């Protein structure tokens, strides 16, 4: 099959341009031509379709993309030539032939035309309409060149009787005719033909006037040879030899390829030099490399040179749209057919890719060079080259151009370099202005070009700004259109007196000013004043549209104004948007988040509908919310069936217009962000092409009444290609003033029922609060002050204002409820006023700075107290934030509303119990307020602040809400949300559209998504799930991608809670989403709050032991005091894990409760001892330096004696304070010595049977084992084990697990380890620990953690007690079954899924413990017990050496005791023995290794860590070396003695 | 010393060597054991280690900077000895430990910062050439070549500690076996006394050596102090030639190259054909070392930079020469001390003196 494809390509060389699957489509669908014209624009320069007969049997002609068609002189028949290749070649040859014949006829006409004076415009217009644009330009050039040639031939004598002046006058009269004609109303094709003609004729005039009339009379003089000369000899039978083109000494044959209506590039001196250099390079068969800065006119230059010679030119952009499988075949095609290829920017190529294409280009260029061998000019053997590992023939006409901005060393000797750094902009403009019809083009050019230079320099640098030559050229064509439109307007009421400077200023302002930021508008107008003196712009009045805008705005509760009035900037932006809508499709609406963008175009659309009477329909679609494939559609790799995407479906529905989509203004608004991934298909639709290229082959064209809208905030991750194709309006934040926000809120409050009595209440409230929402009122000044203030998240004006409005609405609802509760004596005017004003102040306080620290809130409250006039809480100590506005209209402390709750003994520090406090009693009020309006909110605070449980309890307190706990991992994508809706919600098609609602009726499903900011940021600065949430919140729905329908959310709410963005792993939320979600900073509880909550906990605790009941309060007070001392010191700056949260206190209380639960009848002594034990194990053992530990101990006994002065110190001088339960039945504080002996024997057995290496026991190992046994003893226990590698923490933990019965589980990590194997392992351990009562010790190491997903999974495991994302589908059902089996084994009923899952979570948190090891994220440091497994001390090293060196014969009775050697302070004897000296030397050796590493780090670095594993290896090496050498010495001595005895025997033999 | 570390070890070593010399060494040392080359980046590395672990085949893994955590249980030398069979857990796969199994981690880049977990399980053996390493190498070469007698005396001092004693012990054992074979016959007296007199001569030589160890040590110290400046100059020359890469990318040189100039100047030296005086030969070898090093460097070096390397060699010879001022201050001013802020008080002085010259 592939061989047949290659043979078909060889039969028709142009097939090499289309793809292999494309060629398969061509060959398969040869019978029906309707699918051919989709690809006919690939192998031909301009041919876009073929004019076939009624039966598609013959090809009468071809048609270009612009609609221009060429009629074949002799049409060919597909019936006579059925095979695709033969009739395609016939079509090509016939196209060339008719092109030549049309050229001959046109030349015959223009010969009569030029050799005349005062040409009639009518005959000229008939002539130009008769032929094509390319044809008419070529005829003009040929006629002019032949006339000049005849003139110079007549100039043999000299300058006498020169008809060169006659030729110049003929060109001038032709210019006059063209200038007159272009001024009138012409069809667009005729307009383009006129444009090309006048450009070429202006170039001819400029050449003849100077470059030929400089006393030049010889037709062979180089001044004429340098210019492009045309020579036509129609008598040649061959088509390729009819027209001869020459440049200096280089001659070429016109390829006569059809190019349709191409853009004729303006001829300039740089363009000339470029033509001369390129033709010289081609004549020597060399490559052309016109290097230079981008935008200087390089690729187009080459393209226009190719168009001049009538050669097909191909452009290969290198902007990652690069491949070899296609480039090899198109290179083959270039060598075969004889077309041209230009690379846009060769430097962009990847190194290997660049080298490969360089090798291919080198082969092709060597073939080209050999094609012109002076010895082998008569090319008998065809010139061939090596591409695709096969012989390819190279046509001599083929040319390759590489455009740069250096060249690879391969092609340095093969490519001629040209430096076009600066294009002649003044001439480029002059020609464009003259072509547009202006009669003073040169002055306008001299004004406009420096103006563009200034705008590029004087204006601030922006990504979206563009002042390139292309920008200037466009502006000029817009000016020409404006002048023509004004001519038409004045005519409908010669006309050369127009102030064209004003026209150009109007065009440039209408095209720029919408894209200028607010600060740059005065700069641009000053620039225009400086360049154009006293020429002012006049904006069109648009009075009818202004009236419609005012009517719509007053209907939509919007402020409307003109010019300097409030909202004048906004309405001017709307008018600019409407003008840009007129000018072109595909507009860009861009501004800071919170500006008037969406509703600006909404109001414009409604005003258009009411004015023109054309119904307007807008389709809002979020690109980042859905995948690109789903946005466009997918092609199945097997069935090759196409399903349209959202944009594809919408466009198809509009085009078909089955319901009458046409005759209605359709706008596709792309609300969201723009990045070069989802817009790569939109380049073809956005430009003048206006056609969508589906990958299957379907072609969709944009109808004229359809405009594309992007509502993008920043426009920074977008390529220049996307923006440069867009007329774009910038909506600076200064456009949207706070005054119109206030007026809109007041109008909505006065009109929209917050649900007639409610209307009356709302109107009274609004009348009351109107003074504060003034220009310089309370609210504006408060906003200004809070903007200076510091916030945990970026402060956005719209977010704060929206939250404030929501809380004011809740105040109105509270008034309505109060009137409902009192049907008699309703709310009065004065009491309503008091309540509303106080609520306004409280609302500003909780909205502004509501997301900041306590001291920042206090500062803001002080500012409000300074600036406001309303009464405030008279108490001078308590901050205003602690107060509230009662329904009666007076400030009351929040502490009054906090109840005293007594919890059951077994519920102490339970996972879900919440003790109300002032923080909680405020957060519940704010939560209820903001959920009354279904506004999503985010609780932000440091880890362990209690956000999750406050949120959960407050949500479950309301009866009508269904709470859903959703954990957002770093890899969270919308599909999780869609699965959530599928599992909980249902789709209903009963109403006007699809509606997604919870299955439960009358239940408000709330998606509590904790860690809202954790989802990772993509490459282009967007979070897909966050954008999805925003799309639901702002628009009220989303697009169901299965059927591309707009399903409207109902009874759905969103609630978030996340750590501060500064914490590692957290990314700041997008401002657009942040606008709709108020944030409340949930700081750590205040000391009074801890005292209350933990006094409640202790009172519930001490009911077990009645004797200590009255001692609960001092215990709580001392606990809180010690926690505060530990918090004010040991800041995270000193150590990353020095983090203290109330979760530590909860673990503390749980530990004391576990200690007390077995035990009965404890005195105060035991209670204080256990308290001190827990404090030590939770605070002292997480520190590093001994000073921290001693400070902790001293402060602990200090506070203990402070709050218990009556008790003695019997628990104080006890230094060890060691608790265990191995020696007896319960957790008694046993004595150090006997437990030491017991654990020594235990580890002896352990390493005898389990391990394979002896384990020593020192004091550090002992106290570590105590901590470790403690931590598995407690429920929901997890250790953080911080220490140097090899210190034995894993070994010690495994020993403790073995001795306490818990099995050990280790995650076996490899390079191929991914997330799914990890969650499988988590499923395994949870199943083995939850379903079964078996207790698992989880070994976690830093090496086992590869990605943050593991870390967050483990984090939710520790905090929640279970990870909801593990069990779905069959796995969840298996958990159902196994947990029911476990419940019936234990003696419990199964009930439903939720109760059994609760029991499973309880089992996991009671029968699972996770240890974590790390060498020295705040979330990981919290929710675990931090134990500092510091390096082995000097005493530890001494004991290790002494135990490990006991075997050796190291006893020397004759040892002499020297002085000093102070290394081990606790040396066993005062006079050291030989073995003691040796072990001291060993530990000194280790100490010197540490010191040497420290010194090496000080002076330079490159130091490897020194670990106790090194010391153990050194001890092993010492033992082996000592034993081996002593064995050798002793065997030598024994051999000596044996030999001595034998020699004595030989001596006796001698004597005998 | 590094080979000593390789031979006797408990934790598996990791080889650090800029060259391939150590890898070649470990290759030749374990051909009998069928040592297989492997790298971490290779996909077949897992199956290679499993196969080698099955037969106890020695392994070497290159590219250790991309270390595979899968080797942690093997590095830890954990043993699941159960049922009389030694066992390890390699991920999900369980393998028996064939004895005589060794693994040698390897790398080529001197500057690799390994994590501490990899640090603790491995014995670092380093082959990087330094100032002191090349200094001592050049000293050993120069004593070996120029003064073979002092080199032999040094070797004798080295062997006197253990090797000579072992040789004497083995000769005594040979005497023992001869005597018990002959049963001390009076007829065997000639052979017995010949052997005993040779043993007595060897013992007397050993005793003279241990009685002269101070004199030989002092002579070796004097000769080493005499020859130290040459080796310091050689180390400076090599490190200058190595750092030459900063000026131009074309100036890469190896230690093999410098060893080649050192060997060429030491042995194939025309100047040292007729010279015999030790100090004269040392001066000649120093001068010829400088000259030949400069010639061989500059033959393939840019013309505009010849003066730079000549200046570097001048400074090195100045540092190596004796009886001269240190000239640190003048050289520092010449190099960088020109660019010190001194614009204040810039008087024109004499009319022939310009502002920048001022
Ligand atoms: N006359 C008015 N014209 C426009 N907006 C007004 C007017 N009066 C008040 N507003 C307020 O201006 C805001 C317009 O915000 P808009 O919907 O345009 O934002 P957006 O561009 O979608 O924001 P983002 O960039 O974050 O996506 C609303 O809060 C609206 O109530
Ligand atoms: N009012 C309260 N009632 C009960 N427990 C509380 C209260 N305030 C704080 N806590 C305790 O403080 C800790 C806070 O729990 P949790 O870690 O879920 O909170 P968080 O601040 O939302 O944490 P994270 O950011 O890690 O999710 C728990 O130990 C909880 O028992
Ligand atoms: N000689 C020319 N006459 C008129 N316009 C030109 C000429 N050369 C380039 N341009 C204009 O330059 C713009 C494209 O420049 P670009 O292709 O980016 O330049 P380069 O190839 O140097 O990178 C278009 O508006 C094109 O019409
Ligand atoms: N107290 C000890 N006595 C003897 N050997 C120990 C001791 N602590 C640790 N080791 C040795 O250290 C080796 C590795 O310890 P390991 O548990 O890996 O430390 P870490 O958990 O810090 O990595 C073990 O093989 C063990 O033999």
């Amino acid at each position: 099959l592939g061989e047949y494809l290659e043979r078909e390509r060889s039969s028709f060389p142009r097939f090499y341009f289309v793809g292999d699957e494309d060629l398969l489509e061509i060959i398969g669908n040869s019978k029906n031509v309707a699918k051919l014209q989709k690809h006919f624009k690939k192998m031909f320069a301009g041919v876009s379709s073929i004019i076939l007969n009624e039966d598609n049997s013959v090809v009468l002609g071809i048609s270009s993309r612009e609609g221009e068609e060429v009629m074949f002189k002799t049409p060919v028949s597909i019936t006579e030539h059925p095979k695709i290749n033969e009739w395609l070649t016939l079509v090509e040859k016939e196209m060339r032939v008719t092109l030549a014949k049309l050229l001959a006829e046109s030349v015959t006409e223009v010969e009569i035309f030029g050799k005349a004076t005062s040409i009639d415009p009518n005959t000229y217009i008939t002539w130009i309409d008769k032929y094509q644009a390319q044809l008419v330009v070529l005829s003009a050039q040929i006629a002019w060149s032949e006339n000049v040639e005849t003139a110079l031939s007549s100039m043999g004598g000299g300058g006498d009787a020169a008809p060169l002046h006659s030729v110049l006058s003929n060109v001038e009269v032709t210019l006059n005719v063209l200038a007159d004609s272009v001024l009138m109303e012409q069809p667009p094709l005729r307009r383009r033909k006129l444009e090309h003609l006048i450009t070429e004729l202006v170039h001819q005039r400029d050449v003849t006037r100077s470059l030929i009339k400089s006393k030049i009379d010889n037709a062979k003089s180089f001044e004429w040879l340098s210019q492009m000369r045309f020579y036509f000899d129609p008598k040649q039978t061959d088509v390729l030899q009819q027209l001869s083109i020459q440049m200096a000494n280089a001659k070429f044959n016109y390829g006569f390829e059809y190019l349709g209506v191409q853009d004729k590039l303006v001829q300039t001196p740089l363009t000339d030099r470029c033509y001369l250099t390129m033709t010289q390079a081609l004549e020597a068969r060399l490559g052309g490399s016109p290097f230079g800065p981008a935008g200087t006119g390089k690729t187009e230059s080459v393209k226009a040179l190719g168009h001049q010679l009538g050669r097909f030119v191909l452009v290969f952009n290198c902007d990652e749209t690069f491949d070899f499988q296609a480039m090899g075949r198109i290179f083959v095609g270039l060598c075969q057919v004889g077309a041209w290829g230009c690379f846009d920017e060769f430097n962009r190529l990847e190194e290997r890719m660049l080298s490969a294409v360089s090798q291919q280009v080198q082969c092709i260029q060597e073939a080209l060079r050999e094609h012109s061998n002076p010895n082998y000019d008569k090319t008998s053997a065809p010139i061939t080259c090596e591409l695709l590992n096969k012989q390819v023939k190279v046509s001599p006409d083929m040319a390759i151009f590489i455009t740069m901005n250096n060249l690879p060393d391969n092609l340095k000797k093969l490519f001629r370099s040209l430096a076009m750094t600066k294009p002649d902009r003044q001439l480029i403009a002059q020609v464009m202005l003259y072509s547009q019809g202006f009669r003073t083009a040169e002055v306008l050019a001299n004004k406009i070009v420096p103006f563009f230079k200034l705008c590029d320099e004087q204006l601030s640098s922006q990504s979206h700004y563009d002042f390139g030559l292309r920008a200037l050229k466009s502006v000029l064509v817009s000016a020409g259109n404006v002048k023509r439109e004004r001519i038409q307007k004045i005519k409908r009421e010669i006309a050369e007196n127009l102030p064209e400077q004003e026209i150009l200023i109007q065009s440039v302002c209408e095209t720029m000013v919408p894209k200028l930021v607010a600060e740059d508008i005065p700069l641009l107008f000053s620039l225009l004043s400086d360049v154009f003196p006293g020429v002012q712009y006049h904006r069109g009045e648009m009075t009818a549209l202004r009236e419609e805008l005012k009517k719509v705005c007053q209907e939509m509760y919007l402020t409307y104004g003109d010019g300097e009035e409030v909202g004048g900037m906004w309405v001017e932006k709307v008018l600019q948007l409407y003008q840009i809508t007129q000018i072109n499709h595909g507009l860009m609406m861009v501004g800071p988040s919170g500006s008037g963008k969406s509703m600006a175009w909404r109001v414009l659309l409604k005003a258009l509908e009411r004015l023109e009477g054309v119904e307007g329909v807008a389709h809002i679609i979020d690109p980042k919310a859905i995948s690109k494939d789903h946005l466009y559609g997918t092609l199945d790799p097997n069935t090759r069936e196409w399903t349209d995407g959202l944009f594809t479906h919408v466009l198809r529905k509009i085009i078909d217009s089955v319901r009458g989509e046409l005759q209605k203004r359709q706008w596709i608004v792309f609300d969201g962000d723009v990045d070069p991934e989802w817009v790569e298909n939109l380049n073809s639709v956005l430009d003048d092409n206006k056609l969508l290229t589906l990958p299957n082959g379907e072609r969709l064209s944009l109808p004229p009444n359809v405009r594309i809208m992007f509502e993008v905030q920043d426009l920074k991750y977008a390529t220049l290609a996307t923006v440069s194709r867009c007329g774009m309006v910038w909506f600076s934040e200064d456009v949207l003033s706070t005054d119109m926000i206030f007026n809109n809120f007041l109008a909505r409050l006065r009109s929209i029922p917050l649900d007639s009595p409610m209307l009356q209440i709302q109107r009274d409230a609004a009348t009351i609060m109107q003074p504060y929402f003034t220009s310089n009122g309370l609210v504006t000044k408060a906003l200004e002050h809070a903007f200076q203030l510091e916030h945990i998240m970026d402060l956005t004006r719209l977010r704060c204002l929206g939250s404030l409005f929501s809380m004011l609405h809740q105040a109105c609802r509270n008034v309505a409820q109060y009137n409902a509760n009192h049907p008699d004596f309703p709310m009065q005017i004065e009491q309503l006023e008091r309540y509303i004003q106080r609520y306004l102040v409280y609302a500003i306080l909780w909205s502004l700075s509501g997301d900041s620290r306590l001291k920042m809130r206090a500062e803001l409250g002080e500012y409000i107290r300074r600036i406001t006039t309303v009464p405030l809480p008279t108490a001078p100590n308590i901050p205003i934030i602690d107060y509230e506005v009662s329904i009666s209209g007076e400030w009351s402390p929040w502490q009054a509303k906090v109840p005293q709750i007594e919890v059951e003994t077994h519920k102490v520090a339970a996972p879900d119990v919440v003790v109300p406090t002032l923080d909680t009693v405020r957060h519940e009020a704010l939560l209820y307020t903001w959920l009354a309006e279904h506004k999503p909110l985010v609780l932000c605070g440091p880890p362990g602040s209690g956000k999750t449980m406050t949120l959960f309890s407050a949500l479950r307190a309301l009866p009508d809400m269904e709470v859903v706990g959703l954990n957002f991992s770093s890899a969270t994508t919308p599909e999780l949300l869609l699965k959530t809706f599928d599992h909980y919600c249902e789709y209903r098609r009963t109403p006007n559209g699809v509606v997604l609602a919870p299955v439960q009726l009358g239940k408000w499903l709330v998606l509590f998504c904790d860690e809202i900011n954790l989802p990772d940021m993509d490459k282009y600065g967007t979070q897909r799930v966050i954008s999805f949430i925003r799309q639901m919140v702002e628009h009220g729905g989303f697009y169901r991608t299965s059927d591309q329908t707009w399903v409207k959310l109902e009874r759905i709410q969103f609630v978030g809670a996340c750590n501060p963005p500064t914490d590692p792993g957290r990314k700041p939320l997008s401002h657009r989403f942040l606008r709709h979600v108020p944030v409340v900073y949930v700081d750590y509880p205040g000391p009074a709050s801890l005292t209350q909550i933990y006094g409640t906990f202790n009172r519930a605790m001490l009911r077990l032991i009645p004797s200590l009941r009255t001692y609960a309060e001092p215990l709580t007070a001392a606990m809180v005091e010690f926690y505060t001392m530990s918090q004010e010191r040991f800041t995270q700056d000193t150590q990353p894990h020095y983090i203290y949260s109330p979760r530590e206190m909860t673990r503390w209380v749980r530990g004391i409760f576990e200690a007390l639960r077995p035990l009965e009848t404890l005195p105060v002594e035991g209670l204080i001892r256990i308290w001190a034990h827990e404090a030590l194990r939770l605070f002292q053992d997480r520190l590093v330096e001994d000073e921290e530990r001693r400070w902790t101990d001293e402060n602990i006994d200090t506070v203990a004696l402070k709050h218990f002065p009556n008790i003695d110190r019997e628990k104080a001088m006890s230094r060890p304070i060691l608790y265990s339960n191995w020696l007896s039945k319960d957790y008694i504080p046993v004595d150090q010595e006997e437990l030491r002996d017991y654990v020594k024997a235990r580890l002896k057995v352990f390493y005898e049977e389990e391990l394979d290496v002896p384990l020593v026991l020192f004091n550090e190992v002992l106290d570590h084992v105590l901590r470790i046994d403690r931590i598995f003893r407690q429920p929901q226990g997890h250790l953080l084990l911080i220490g140097v590698s090899g210190a034995g923490k894993t070994t010690l933990s495994r020993f403790v697990a073995w001795m306490n019965g818990l099995s050990v589980y280790q995650i076996k990590v490899h390079r191929k380890y991914t997330g799914e194997d990890f969650d499988e392992d988590l499923r395994t351990v949870l199943r083995r620990s939850g379903c079964k009562n078996e207790k698992i010790a989880f070994i976690m190491d830093e090496s086992n953690v590869l990605d943050s997903g593991f870390l967050e999974r483990m984090n939710t495991l520790l905090a929640n007690g279970e990870v909801p994302g593990l069990f779905e589908g069959d796995e969840y059902a298996t958990l159902m079954t196994q947990c029911k089996e476990g419940a019936q084994k234990e003696g419990l009923m199964l009930d439903s899924h939720e109760e059994l899952y609760k029991w499973f979570t309880s089992q996991v948190i009671r029968n699972l413990h996770v240890v974590f090891t790390m060498n020295p994220s705040p979330a990981l440091f919290n929710r675990c017990v931090l134990n500092w497994f510091g390096d082995w001390s000097t005493e530890a090293l001494y004991q290790v050496g002494k135990e490990f060196t006991s075997k050796m014969d190291l006893e020397k009775p004759n040892y002499i005791v020297p002085d000093y050697m102070p290394v081990v302070y606790d040396k066993l004897p005062q006079p050291p023995s030989h073995r003691e000296a040796i072990v001291n030397s060993c530990v000194f050796v280790h100490q010197t290794l540490h010191q040497a590493n420290a010194r090496l780090a000080k002076r330079g670095g490159r130091t490897m860590a020194i670990t106790p594993r090194h010391y153990l290896d050194f001890i092993n090496h010492y033992a082996n070396l000592f034993h081996e050498k002593r064995s050798e010495l002793e065997e030598q001595q024994m051999h000596l003695n044996v030999g001595l005895r034998k020699i004595k025997e030989t001596v006796d033999q001698v004597e005998e | 010393e590094n080979a000593i570390m390789l031979k006797r070890f408990n934790r598996y070593p990791l080889i650090i060597d800029p060259s391939g010399q150590a890898t070649e060494f470990i290759m030749n040392e374990y051909k009998d054991r069928k040592i297989t080359r492997t790298s971490f980046l290779d996909d077949a590395f897992r199956k290679n280690l499993e196969s080698a672990l099955r037969f106890g085949n020695p392994l070497l893994v290159q590219d250790v900077e991309s270390y595979d955590p899968v080797l942690n249980p093997v590095l830890n030398r954990e043993v699941r000895r159960t049922g009389g069979r030694v066992l390890i857990t390699l991920g999900d796969q369980d393998i028996d430990l064939s004895p005589s199994f060794v693994i040698f981690l390897s790398t080529r880049d001197p500057t690799v910062e390994f994590p501490p977990d990899l640090c603790s399980r491995v014995t670092f053996v380093n082959f990087t050439v330094t100032r002191s390493s090349l200094q001592s190498q050049c000293l050993n070469e120069v004593l070996k070549a120029e003064r073979p007698d002092v080199d032999e005396k040094r070797s004798d001092l080295l062997k006197l500690q253990g090797e000579f004693q072992l040789r004497l012990r083995q000769l005594e054992k040979s005497l023992l076996q001869a005597l018990n074979e002959v049963k001390g016959r009076i007829l065997d007296d000639d052979t017995i006394i010949t052997t005993l007199e040779n043993l007595k001569r060897e013992a007397a030589e050993v005793t003279r050596k241990v009685e002269e160890t101070d004199i030989v040590m002092q002579e070796v110290e004097t000769v080493s102090q005499q020859y130290l400046p040459l080796s310091t100059a050689c180390s400076s020359i090599y490190f200058t030639m190595e750092s030459l890469k900063q000026i131009h990318f074309l100036y890469q040189y190896s230690l093999q190259f410098f060893l080649d100039i050192y060997h060429n100047v030491l042995y194939e030296n025309p100047n040292l054909k007729g010279v015999t005086d030790h100090t004269q030969r040392l001066s000649i070898i120093t001068k010829d070392l400088f000259q030949v090093a400069f010639n061989r460097v500059a033959r393939g070096m840019l013309h505009q930079d010849h003066i730079t390397f000549a200046m570097l060699l001048a400074r090195i010879k100045l540092k190596g020469t004796v009886g001269e001022p240190t000239y640190d201050a003048e050289f520092q001013h010449f190099l960088r001390g020109n660019e010190i802020v001194l614009s204040a008080g810039s008087t024109p002085r004499i009319q022939g003196l310009t502002v920048e010259q001022a």
